[PDB]
């Protein structure tokens, strides 16, 4: 499993740019793929999504019309044609895979990213604490809150936790607020209620330094949190 | 010859089996059936609230 | 009488 | 009334069902034949000619028609417990060795196996193609060893043609389902001639099945 | 003429009821109790085509119960007729493709196994519906109501109100007659005669069922359609031909016509093994 | 001058010991119990998608997911609550006759006329299902297969043998012999330290997984045994044969307790299963419908008649909420 993306340089405002996301190491045709951007010195936000078989396509309200998404199953490539680029599109774009069946773990793998620098009814998730200076050995809790209750009639509370190490890409820790992702150490635990969420770490080592982000998946304009840095 | 194998198989251990009365075993089966009879959705139908197959 | 009368036509 | 992740699951299920339906019609265009024999009868000879452990599957083509043949002679088990798996085969190919009427009695075992297979409750409308091998060896052996020893009730000449006709008739009058099924007897030669016989038989079977399903028959 | 009309309405109602019940039974057995074959597509499409016909028919059996007095308005007379001619002309093209498919599946057994998929049947059915709509469209343009001497009638006025309105009458009548009856009967007869010829040649039939169900399909089609179409073709010369035949012949031709949509279930689907399970 | 009369003497002694230990009957004890009322089970889900005869099925441990094997070379994993196809696995050999589900849920197993048991891994880094292992070594068709854990599996073949395999190395850890006919059914004890095998010689045998030798032998049927199941407490088991008769055997008394048969029923029995409390006994028949028996009174209490061809597989969830039946008409039905 490996996602590499290329095609991001410097584009004048109002221009057109194309991104390519090359996949090799898994069944590309069976995976729905997302595009996630992260502005410099800011949080990350959802951009677009195309399902397996190119059945359903969703765009962000701030991207709709200007951007189009397209996948190429035969050679495992994902495309993003941007038109009429603005000055607010300067960010790093990530390629994220997600497979949806009973018991799956979406948003498991993320690509490294492409830096682009243009020259010159939504559930708001709140992370009030943005900086937590803590030392290894103890336990630190990360809190989250949502305007709308994420608990659904089927019994699943769709909340995801991600860790972004310095100079790295986000990695999945907890999906649906309770289940631990594969490969994640058992020291991480998650719980909460229909509207209040928490993330607790039992033992903290030197590799836990980073930013922790929330994520909602009850409704399509998927929204991230503001992030909570955990300084050493 | 294969007759010795069968003979020793049904002599050494098969014949030396400690058996209990049929009445005791029947009573044990009936007691188990009566003890767990409450938590049987097939014996006692559950309301539509707790039934996953609505 | 007009054509189409007494029938589907 | 479905969640965001509960609709992509339905989409995946629909794609899986679409692939299942696509794969279903691809396997319905292949003729399935069940190869049977008494062992050392020439089943192997037949297999070699037509092409260019458990169960052996052989695929071939002849005039834009796909054939799958299931050799199951390497199954030392009870035939009653797995024969119903072959209920929907297009035809059976029963191989018999003519030069085994003097060795040991084997001919009577072949007749018993043919009677058991032909009168099964699963093969009441499945056609049978009977192959009789070792024709040259039968001709060589019959002129030195009379056929009357094998059949005390035989009444006729010793010549090859009469004995072959007698054997074919004795194999062909063993079916009580003379209405719904046909038997296509053929004396296998050294030549692409057996494949043509199988092709004609399966063409007749296909035409009859097509008439049966449409509604005229 | 008064005492013969009531019997006509009675027989029309009986035939319509039989057809609606029969074709409805088939639409269920072919949506639930069937498999993804190519035969079921034709049978379900024929059942749907015959079903819609019987339901809109009552409007005409009532219009006719009254002494041909229209009481539903021009735009309930400009369309309903279009919907009957569309349903009638789409169940005729489905009795042709069925015979053609049977002839292909008998005469070309190897080819028909590698090139007979469900999608082709769906495309053919869509094309059949499209051509039926094209051929049945003029009714919408020429159906109109008129008031004479206290009786009002819904008919065809090609004058859109003489040379005017005749060329239009002739072209439409000839086109409807040819495509509606001439080509379908020729194709059906040729295909079924070829099937019979190959059947007796190779002796594959162990019962008379195949030959009888076949001789039933040619004669029924011929009689109904030939009376309805010939009396229409003859109406082109109503100026010279007497009008006594039209007031009586056309009801009888219609009576023979609507009976074709009721016996199709008991001749195509009910004769198969799928209905044999229920029976 | 070898003699075999000592074997006959041993059999006579065993029969006499069994007779001397039968002071009463199970029927005479359950005469005063309240009979089970008429059981009315309705169809909730109909799982469609198989295009050929379904030959086996197995429930997941979570009582929500199930796996079904069909003769079109397909293993389909159903989410029973929503009738969604989670996975569709194409088989290398289309002649499959059994399937199994791992207790943890990471693997599935299948087998058939190819004399090979294929273990498929469901949890992979890629999004597909890969053949984790192929266990070979049986000289006959595979009849049944049950998981002990993620590493050990027990199978029975039509070569008169059973085998305990270590999946990691792919070699037969243990072999079990003694049947004189094809072994058709295999059932595991709740504690997984003993299992019962029913074969075509009209006989069932109780084995020891750790040691590896037969412990007890149960007879009484007059024809081939096609299905077998274990009582919830692990001290009894039920068998079904071709002579239209289910039977209950008790391990401690080493005898047969009750016979479940009716004069009208003359078809064989293909599947046998119990309920969560063990009071009900489900049985699938070749007369196209399944029957429910009062396991303590031998009185039929209900008929499940939603299928149109031989019922081939039958199962009950761990919590006993539903009963799944799979027939030769390519339809699985959930009854509640
Ligand atoms: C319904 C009205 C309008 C027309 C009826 C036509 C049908 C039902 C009639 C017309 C010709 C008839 C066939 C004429 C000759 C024979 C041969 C006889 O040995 C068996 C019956 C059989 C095969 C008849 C079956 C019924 C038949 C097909
Ligand atoms: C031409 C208008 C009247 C007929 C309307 C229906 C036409 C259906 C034609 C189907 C032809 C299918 C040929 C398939 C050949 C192939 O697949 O190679
Ligand atoms: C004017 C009358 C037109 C009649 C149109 C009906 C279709 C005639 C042509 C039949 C083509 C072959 C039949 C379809 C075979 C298939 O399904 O592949």
């Amino acid at each position: 499993v490996q996602l590499v993306e290329s095609g991001g340089g410097l584009v004048q405002p109002g221009g057109s740019r194309k991104l390519s996301c090359s996949a090799s190491g898994f069944a590309f045709s069976s995976f729905g793929m997302h595009w996630v951007r992260q502005a410099p010195e800011k949080g990350l936000e959802w951009v677009a999504y195309i399902s397996s078989g190119s059945g359903t396509i969703y765009y962000a309200d701030t991207v709709k019309g200007r951007f189009t998404i397209s996948r190429d199953d035969p050679k495992n490539t994902l495309f993003l044609q941007m038109t009429s680029l603005r000055s607010e599109d300067t960010a790093m774009y990530y390629c994220v895979r997600s497979i949806y069946y009973y018991g799956s773990s979406p948003f498991d793998f993320w690509g490294q990213g492409t830096t682009l620098t243009v020259s010159a009814a939504d559930i708001v998730m709140t992370q009030a604490t943005s900086s937590v200076p803590v030392t290894p050995g103890e336990s630190v809790s990360i809190s989250c809150r949502s305007s709308k209750s994420l608990l659904h009639s089927n019994g699943n509370t769709y909340l995801y936790w991600f860790l972004q190490r310095p100079g790295q890409s986000p990695q999945l820790l907890i999906y649906r607020m309770s289940n631990l992702a594969s490969g994640v150490p058992d020291r991480f635990s998650g719980s909460g209620s229909g509207t209040a969420f928490t993330l607790t770490i039992s033992r903290l080592e030197a590799e836990d330094v980073g930013v922790y982000y929330c994520m909602q998946h009850l409704e399509y304009p998927l929204t991230f949190g503001a992030g909570t840095k955990l300084e050493l | 010859i294969a007759q010795a194998r069968k003979l020793v198989q049904q002599l050494k251990m098969e014949a030396n089996i400690d058996r209990i009365k049929v009445s005791k075993a029947a009573a044990d089966l009936m007691a188990y059936c009566e003890a767990h009879a409450k938590e049987d959705p097939l014996l006692t139908p559950v309301p539509a609230s707790q039934n996953p197959f609505r | 009488y007009f054509p189409g009368q007494f029938a589907f036509s | 009334t479905l969640s965001a992740e509960d609709k992509a699951a339905v989409e995946r299920s629909k794609m899986i069902d679409r692939n299942l339906r696509e794969d279903g019609e691809k396997a319905a265009r292949e003729v399935k034949l069940l190869l049977l024999g008494a062992g050392e009868s020439g089943k192997n000879t037949i297999v070699k000619q037509m092409k260019i452990t458990g169960i052996v599957e052989t695929h071939f083509t002849f005039k834009d028609l796909h054939f799958k043949m299931f050799d199951v002679g390497a199954q030392r088990s009870e035939r009653k417990k797995w024969i119903h798996c072959f209920e929907g085969v297009t035809a059976i190919i029963f191989c018999v060795a003519l030069s085994d009427y003097d060795l040991v009695n084997r001919m009577h075992a072949s007749m018993k196996l043919f009677d058991s297979i032909c009168n099964n409750k699963w093969f009441t409308d499945t056609s049978i193609i009977l192959f009789l091998n070792k024709k040259d060896l039968f001709e060589e052996k019959i002129k030195k060893s009379p056929l009357t020893i094998c059949y005390p009730e035989y009444a006729g000449s010793n010549t090859y043609e009469e004995a072959a006709a007698y054997i074919q008739c004795q194999f062909e009058d063993l079916n009580k389902r003379k209405d719904t099924k046909e038997i296509y007897t053929h004396f296998t030669c050294s030549t692409t001639k057996n494949v043509q016989f199988v092709f004609d038989a399966v063409t007749d079977v296909i035409i009859k099945n097509n008439l049966k399903d449409c509604g005229l028959f | 003429a008064r005492v013969t009309r009531i019997f006509l309405v009675v027989v029309y109602s009986i035939v319509c009821f039989l057809g609606i019940l029969g074709n409805g039974l088939v639409i269920i057995i072919a949506t639930f109790k069937m498999k993804k074959t190519v035969n079921m597509v034709w049978f379900l499409n024929l059942a749907v085509a015959d079903f819609l016909f019987n339901v809109f028919l009552p409007i005409h059996i009532t219009y006719a119960a009254m002494d041909y007095h229209w009481v539903f308005g021009t735009a309930m007379c400009k369309i309903s007729n279009f919907l009957l001619i569309h349903n009638m002309f789409t169940s005729v093209f489905l009795l042709t493709i069925i015979s053609s498919d049977r002839c292909i599946s008998v005469l070309l057994p190897v080819w028909s196994q590698n090139h007979r998929s469900v999608r082709l049947a769906y495309m053919a059915c869509m094309v059949i519906w499209v051509l039926a709509f094209f051929l049945s469209s003029p009714s919408l343009v020429f159906r109109d109501t008129a008031n004479l001497h206290g009786k009002i009638s819904c008919f065809n006025n090609f004058s859109l109100s003489d040379p005017v309105g005749y060329s239009r009458h002739m072209v439409v009548t000839v086109t409807r007659f040819l495509c509606g009856f001439l080509v379908p009967v020729l194709i059906i007869t040729a295909c079924y005669l070829t099937i019979v010829c190959k059947l007796q040649r190779n002796r594959l039939a162990k019962t008379k069922k195949p030959f009888k169900i076949i001789v039933t399909i040619i004669i029924t089609f011929f009689l109904c359609w030939c009376p309805y179409h010939t009396l229409n073709l003859l109406e082109l010369h109503h100026t010279a031909m007497p009008g006594s035949v039209f007031s009586l012949g056309l009801p009888l031709a219609t009576a023979l016509a609507i009976a074709n949509s009721c016996m199709n279930p008991i001749l195509y689907v009910f004769m198969g093994q799928d209905f044999k399970k229920f029976k | 001058d070898q003699l075999r009369q000592e074997a006959e003497q041993l059999k006579n002694q065993i029969r006499d010991a069994r007779k001397a230990c039968a002071d009463a009957t199970l029927s005479q004890i359950t005469n005063n119990i309240d009979p089970v009322g008429r059981i009315q089970m309705r169809t909730r889900r109909t799982l469609r998608g198989h295009l050929a005869k379904i030959y086996a099925m197995h429930w997941g441990t979570d009582s929500r997911l199930l796996v079904s094997a069909s003769q079109d070379g397909k293993l389909i994993i159903w989410d029973s609550y929503t009738t969604n196809k989670v996975h569709a696995i194409p088989l290398r050999s289309s002649w499959v006759m059994t399937c199994a589900y791992a207790p943890s849920g990471n693997y599935v197993a299948c087998g058939g006329l190819d004399n090979i048991c294929s273990i498929y891994n469901l949890k992979t880094r890629e999004g597909n299902v890969r053949v984790s292992r192929e266990l070979a070594g049986h000289t006959g068709y595979l009849s049944c297969c049950r998981f002990l854990d993620d590493n050990q599996i027990v199978t029975s073949s039509g070569d008169t043998t059973c085998a305990l395999w270590d999946i990691e190395t792919g070699q037969q850890t243990t072999t079990f012999t003694g049947h004189t006919g094809d072994v058709m059914s295999l059932s595991l004890a709740p504690d997984t330290r003993l299992f019962v095998s029913g074969a075509c010689d009209a006989s069932a045998k109780l084995w020891d997984v750790r040691e590896g030798m037969c412990r007890q032998t149960f007879t009484g049927h007059e024809s081939d045994i096609n299905a077998i199941c274990f009582f919830p407490n692990g001290n009894a088991f039920a068998t079904g044969s071709d002579d239209a008769t289910c039977r209950l055997f008790d391990l401690r008394a080493d005898q047969e307790l009750m016979t479940y048969s009716h004069d009208n029923i003359i078809c064989g029995i293909t599947s046998v299963s119990f309920s969560k409390s063990g009071r009900l006994l489900l049985a699938g028949y070749d007369d196209f419908n399944c029957n429910v028996w009062d396991a303590l009174k031998a009185d039929r209490a209900g008929v499940l008649a939603g299928h149109d061809n031989r019922v081939s597989c039958l199962g009950v969830t761990d919590d006993g909420m539903a009963v799944a039946t799979g027939s030769w008409d390519s339809f699985l039905k959930i009854w509640n």
